[PDB]
C-alpha cells in the first residue's frame, strides 16, 4: 500500500518530502524490498543504505494512517553530512544530493568524432561510478563551446544525476533556456585553446544520454542589488509525454518521460514548508504527503507554483 | 584552466582555475563576478554539491566543464 507518514522529527519536512519522492521511486522502491543492496562500496560503511532500505521497506508494508519514525535514518545521513545534524531548515535538493551520493558510495560496484568521444568520456565515468543509484539516475551532458573566430568547436561530456533548470512559464521554456546557446563575450570571453587568445565563443549544452529518472530542479532564485528572494512563479509541467528529443545531442534519440513525484516548498529562500505529491507505482494512483498526514489526491491538483523538484521516469 | 558556471538565471560564466584550487576559492571568484555571498552558493557537479576544503580535481573537473550554481529554499 505505501501510504504511511514520515513523523516530522523538527523542521525535516524537506527529508521527509525527498523521502517519500524516493519510496514512489519504483526501481529505487523494489531494490530496497528484494534487498538487492545487501547483495552489493567506497568505505566499510553501509548503514545509510541499510536505514533507507528498511525504512521503504516499512512505509511499503505499513497500514495506512500509520506514521513511520525516520530517526535511525537521520542519524546516518548525520554522518554524511554533518549539516543536518542539528534541527534546522534545509534545502530538498541539497538533501537530496547528499543522500543519493551517500547511497551511492555505499553500494558502489567499483581527436575522435564527438560521438565517439562521449561514450568513451562515459566508460571512464562508469570506471569509477557505477551503482544501482547511479544507473536510475545518472545521465550525461554534451557542452559545445564554438570560437566564433576560428570556429573551432570544442566539446566536453559531464555527468548528472539532475539538471537545475534556469526559469524563463513552461517546464519547456526552462529546458529551452538550459539548453540555449550562450553568447560568452565580454568579461565571460573564454580562450580558444586554438586561437590561443580571449574570444567571443558560443556554449551549448544538450543531453548525450538521458537518464532512467530524471528529477528537475526549478533554480527558484533571483539574485539582485535589491535583494535576494523565491521566484514563486508557475511553472507548467506535463504530467505525462514530457518529449525531450529536441534537446538530445543525437537526432532520433527518443526521450519521453511521465511525471510520478513533485517536492513542494512553500515561503521564502530562508524559510517554509515542503510536502510531496507522489503517484503510487502500484496503483498509478496520487496522493500528498504532508509529514504524518496522506491524502488521496486527483493528477489535476498536481501541477502548482509550490513545485520545486519534479521527479520524471522514462517512458 | 578554463570552466564555467551556469547561474540562476542561466547566464553562463566563465572561470580561470587550476585543478588544485579549493572549492572556497572558486565561490570567492563567482562572488567577483556575480556578487552572491559564498556560503549561500551551492555549486552541483556530475551530481555532487562540491564542498569547501575540497579542489576541484577531487571531484574530477576537467577543462570546460560547468559547475551548476544554486541557492536554498529552506524549509521544515
Ligand atoms: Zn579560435
Amino acid at each position: 500500500q505505501g501510504l504511511a507518514g514520515l513523523r516530522n522529527l523538527g523542521n525535516t519536512c524537506f527529508m521527509n518530502s525527498i523521502l517519500q519522492c524516493l519510496s514512489n521511486t519504483r526501481e529505487l522502491r523494489d531494490y530496497c524490498l528484494q534487498r538487492l543492496y545487501m547483495r552489493d562500496g567506497s568505505n566499510a560503511h553501509t548503514a545509510l543504505v541499510e536505514e533507507f532500505a528498511k525504512l521503504i521497506q516499512t512505509i511499503w508494508t505499513s497500514s495506512p494512517n500509520d506514521v513511520v519514525s525516520p530517526s535511525e535514518f537521520k542519524t546516518q545521513i548525520q554522518r554524511y553530512a554533518p549539516r543536518f545534524v542539528g534541527y534546522n531548515q534545509q534545502d530538498a535538493q541539497e538533501f537530496l544530493r547528499f543522500l543519493l551520493d551517500g547511497l551511492h558510495n555505499e553500494v558502489n560496484r567499483v581527436h575522435l568524432p564527438d560521438d565517439e568521444k562521449g561514450r568513451q568520456m562515459w566508460r571512464k565515468y562508469l570506471e569509477r561510478e557505477d551503482s544501482r543509484i547511479g544507473d536510475l539516475f545518472v545521465g550525461q551532458l554534451k557542452s559545445s563551446l564554438t570560437c566564433t573566430d576560428c570556429g573551432y568547436c570544442s566539446t566536453v561530456f559531464d555527468p548528472f544525476w539532475d539538471l537545475s533548470l534556469p526559469i524563463a512559464v513552461t517546464l519547456m521554456d526552462c529546458m529551452r533556456l538550459f539548453t540555449k546557446e550562450d553568447v560568452l563575450d565580454g568579461d565571460e570571453k573564454p580562450t580558444c585553446c586554438r586561437c590561443r587568445g580571449r574570444k567571443r565563443c558560443i556554449k551549448k549544452f544538450s543531453i548525450q544520454r538521458f537518464p532512467k529518472i530524471l528529477v528537475l530542479h526549478l533554480k527558484r532564485f533571483s539574485e539582485s542589488r535589491i535583494r535576494t528572494s523565491k521566484l514563486t512563479t508557475f511553472v507548467n509541467f506535463p504530467l505525462r509525454d514530457l518529449d525531450l528529443r529536441e534537446f538530445a545531442s543525437e537526432n532520433t534519440n527518443h526521450a519521453v518521460y511521465n511525471l510520478y513525484a513533485v517536492s513542494n516548498h512553500s515561503g521564502t529562500t530562508m524559510g517554509g514548508h515542503y510536502t510531496a505529491y507522489c503517484r503510487s507505482p502500484g496503483t498509478g494512483e496520487w496522493h500528498t504527503f504532508n509529514d504524518s498526514s496522506v491524502t488521496p489526491m486527483s493528477s489535476s491538483q498536481v501541477r502548482t507554483s509550490d513545485a520545486y523538484l519534479l521527479f520524471y521516469e522514462l517512458a | 584552466m578554463q570552466i564555467f558556471v551556469k547561474t540562476l538565471t542561466g547566464k553562463t560564466i566563465t572561470l580561470e582555475v587550476e585543478p588544485s584550487d579549493t572549492i572556497e576559492n572558486v565561490k570567492a571568484k563567482i562572488q567577483d563576478k556575480e556578487g552572491i555571498p559564498p556560503d549561500q552558493q551551492r555549486l552541483i557537479f556530475a551530481g555532487k554539491q562540491l564542498e569547501d576544503g575540497r579542489t576541484l580535481s577531487d571531484y574530477n573537473i576537467q577543462k570546460e566543464s560547468t559547475l551548476h550554481l544554486v541557492l536554498r529554499l529552506r524549509g521544515g
